[PDB]
């Protein structure tokens, strides 16, 4: 129980943080991964001065703070900023003291040998945690569908990833970035639906096209005679209701937004697309291992979540792999927590105890102990 | 052996076609049984 | 530091003072502190075999000084974790035992019945009033019964 | 749901052909052959003993790991009731 | 306002500890019992032995013993792999339940190390003397 | 031909399992469908 109730599961995001404890079935914790910085001196009406504010109370306050976000697509870019969100999480979010619990952490894909050292450094030197370990998001998200082998495509709000697994070796050459997520396809949503003929004008509008985004968002399979059916005007179309009362329809942009994710000329952007790009990680491994690679395409983040994704994304790959090939995209419900659920499970394990990085063996070997 | 292979072919394709379209509905499950336990 | 204190606060002279003598021959050299060898080497004379991990992580449990390796203080620390720990498992096991002899139809519950019964098994006195008393300040779910986790709460002081 | 069927077959007759096995590997390490047949007449007398000693030795141990699946199956009836008690989908 | 009602709860606890106390000296009962129950068991599956004559007797006996301890040995297994089973099915249980509460008491698995107590013991051998458990000390008189 | 037939009725009652262990989860499923529809 010392650790069974105590393992701490963080998974630092560009846009969100979600965290909770190892044991549980779904983030106890999840927020903005802001630091917002006020632009005036003053007070709220009962509390003192305040230096800096994160997450919500960021995202809330934001007319009167300047706004930072710590992770550049997926990497931490700012490390004064991070230790401010790591901060919030375990004192306010998760109210726990961090110098009783183990932390996993989790980092991203191809993440520079020195910031693993780094968050270790501020780990133990200045949360003097008991033990932690830093675990590869895709890794975490194909083990949490119970398998070793598999390639997972992960999407999320500032990057996307392609990060073919072996035995539970993530395939450093074969590892696909490809930056447009669900930050990039929320503006895009923006200008489709002025484009529609409409205004989100005051910050309760803005806001909201996200939401609409989540909801409302689709991506067919056979987006080429979706168009065509967008035009007959069938009962497609489909209106939300604002804050207020001025109901606003969206028909056809629903998924002329997620058919961006395959094609990113809708965008200006010249990179390859998703279900390409899943295929290219794949003709760049070893041969003998893409039949395994082929029959699992596990899918996680908040972005892979729009209906009909899967079914595209199978089609999508059977018509570009060699016929003998059996394809097999596997998205689960949960899926916008993979990553978390995976670190849940593993850390609570049974046999992970032997892999937590101590304060002994860092004080003892360097950061150099757990950066592997 | 030419009649049973040609038999086991079909078996096994009408079978990666069951095994697929299962993974379909039993993932539209998963998710359409976490929507009702959160509406 | 501050624990060091309350562990230190918690022991008695007589704990303190055996709790050195032993500490003494942990620590060889004498200097003042046992390193992850002279860990080792007690730790098989108890009859353990550790890995070097394994010592360490046993080490860095009660360094706060991170000099990995551990004083009389932070050893005292560790005693004390261990000296609470041992008498909750001790705890918890005999009452999770007296649950079972008091279920003894083993439905993993103490009905009213079974909770007479073993009342008036006692030598006490007791009247029916007593026992449904008794059930009635023991059940919270009230559902008639008292499951392991209400024993739990009940005997919690008791002895 | 009948594709799940050749399921059943694959994953039960493949556990359990891997249990068996293993069954006999480590039942057979644990078996050194009667050779000692006709090699001397009070041998079997400072023999026969040590088997009976190794059958007393199993036996006995057989009989703990029996009493103690009845001391842990009465651990889950308990751990089940704990289970349900503490459900209140409140 | 239940000026009386103090005595009320005293009782239980009276009570309560009567229960306890009753109970530890049960259980040693039970205990000492069920051993009784298993040198039985053992008297007759395996009764104190009795060497045979000297020519087939003692060969044949001892093929006769050698043979069943496949046997036992294999029901040995059998149990043991039984008891796996169970063990396993309570360290899932005893999951289910700690996702859904927290960390809760008794665990059925409990990882425990030596304790304190022994540790002195075995180090020090004769001059161990402290009966430790909680009691603190506060000057006596 | 004697191993290929051996595959064939493996991969077939690999299969009566498949198609059976679905008409359970996809009925399981316009049961778990219908009462978020309701609730």
């Amino acid at each position: 129980d010392e650790d069974e109730t105590t393992a701490l599961v963080c998974d630092n995001g560009s846009g969100l943080v979600k965290a909770g404890f190892a044991g549980d079935d779904a983030p106890r914790a999840v927020f903005p991964s802001i630091v917002g910085r006020p632009r005036h001196q003053g007070v709220m009406v009962g509390m003192g001065q305040k230096d800096s504010y994160v997450g919500d109370e960021a995202q809330s306050k934001r007319g009167i703070l300047t706004l930072k976000y710590p992770i550049e697509h997926g990497i931490i870019t700012n490390w004064d900023d991070m230790e401010k969100i790591w901060h919030h999480t375990f004192y306010n979010e998760l109210r726990v003291a961090p110098e009783e619990h183990p932390t996993l952490l989790t980092e991203a894909p191809l993440n520079p040998k020195a910031n693993r050292e780094k968050m270790t450094q501020i780990m133990f030197e200045t949360f003097n945690v008991p033990a932690m370990y830093v675990a590869i998001q895709a890794v975490l998200s194909l083990y949490a569908s119970g398998r070793t082998t598999g390639i997972v495509l992960d999407s999320g709000d500032g990057v996307t990833h392609n990060v073919p697994i072996y035995e539970g070796y993530a395939l450093p050459h074969a590892i696909m970035r490809l930056d447009l997520a669900g930050r990039d396809l929320t503006d895009y949503l923006m200008k489709i639906l002025t484009e529609r003929g409409y205004s989100f004008v005051t910050t309760a509008e803005r806001e909201i096209v996200r939401d609409i985004k989540e909801k409302l968002c689709y991506v067919a399979l056979d987006f080429e005679n979706e168009m065509a059916t967008a035009a007959s005007s069938s009962s497609l179309e489909k209106s939300y209701e604002l804050p207020d009362g001025q109901v606003i329809t969206i028909g056809n942009e629903r998924f002329r937004c997620p058919e961006t994710l395959f094609q990113p000329s809708f965008i200006g952007m010249e990179s390859a697309g998703i279900h390409e790009t899943t295929y290219n990680s794949i003709m760049k491994c070893d041969i003998d291992i893409r039949k395994d690679l082929y029959a699992n395409n596990v899918m996680s983040g908040g972005t892979t979540m729009y209906p009909g994704i899967a079914d595209r994304m199978q089609k999508e790959i059977t018509a570009l792999a060699p016929s003998t090939m059996k394809i097999k995209i596997i998205a689960p419900p949960e899926r916008k927590y993979s990553v978390w659920i995976g670190g849940s499970i593993l850390a609570s394990l049974s046999t992970f105890q032997q892999m937590w990085i101590t304060k002994q063996e860092y004080d003892e070997a360097g950061p150099s102990i757990v950066h592997r | 052996v030419t009649k049973l292979e040609k038999s086991i072919d079909d078996l096994e394709d009408e079978l990666y076609a069951q095994k697929l379209k299962y993974k379909a509905i039993s993932e539209e499950l998963d998710h359409a049984l976490n929507d009702m336990t959160s509406i | 530091t501050d624990q060091q204190a309350e562990a230190r606060a918690f022991l008695s002279e007589e704990m303190i003072a055996e709790f050195k003598a032993a500490f003494d021959m942990f620590d060889a050299d004498g200097g003042g502190d046992i390193s992850t060898k002279e860990l080792g080497t007690v730790m098989r004379m108890l009859g353990q075999n550790p890995t070097k991990e394994e010592l360490d992580a046993i080490i860095e449990e009660v360094d706060e000084d991170g000099s990995g390796t551990i004083d009389f203080e932070e050893f005292l620390v560790m005693m004390v974790r261990q000296m609470k720990e041992d008498a909750k498992g001790k705890s918890e096991e005999e009452l999770a035992n007296c649950f079972r002899i008091f279920d003894k139809n083993a439905d993993g519950f103490i009905d009213i019945e079974e909770l007479g019964e073993i009342l008036r098994a006692t030598g006490e006195h007791v009247t029916e009033e007593d026992i449904e008393d008794l059930m009635k300040d023991s059940d919270k779910n009230n559902d008639g019964r008292i499951d392991f986790d209400e024993f739990l709460k009940m005997m919690e002081g008791v002895q | 749901s009948y594709s799940s069927y050749l399921a059943k077959a694959d994953q039960k007759r493949g556990k359990k052909q891997t249990a068996r096995e293993t069954k006999k590997k480590v039942l057979a390490e644990r078996r050194k052959p009667l050779n000692i047949d006709h090699l001397n007449e009070d041998k079997l007398r400072d023999k026969a003993k040590e088997l009976w000693d190794w059958l007393y030795q199993l036996q006995t141990e057989k009989y703990d790991f029996a009493e103690q699946i009845k001391r842990k199956k009465y651990e889950i009836v308990t751990l089940r009731n704990r289970i349900d008690q503490a459900q209140k989908h409140s | 306002e239940e000026k009386k009602r103090r005595a009320a709860t005293a009782r239980r606890q009276h009570l309560k500890s009567a229960m306890l106390q009753l109970a530890v000296t049960e259980i040693e009962k039970e205990a000492a019992a069920k051993e009784v129950e298993k040198q039985n068991y053992l008297a007759e599956h395996s009764p104190p032995l009795s060497l045979p004559g000297s020519m087939q007797e003692l060969q044949e006996l001892s093929k006769k013993l050698h043979a069943k301890i496949d046997s036992v040995d294999e029901e040995r297994y059998d149990t043991e792999v039984k008891l796996q089973k169970t063990i396993k099915e309570l360290e899932d249980l005893s999951q289910k339940l700690f996702d859904l509460r927290g960390k809760f008491k008794r665990p059925p698995l409990r990882r425990v190390r030596m304790s304190a107590d022994a540790m002195l013991r075995a180090l020090l051998g004769s001059k161990h003397k402290v009966n430790m458990d909680l009691r603190a000390n506060l000057k006596q008189v």
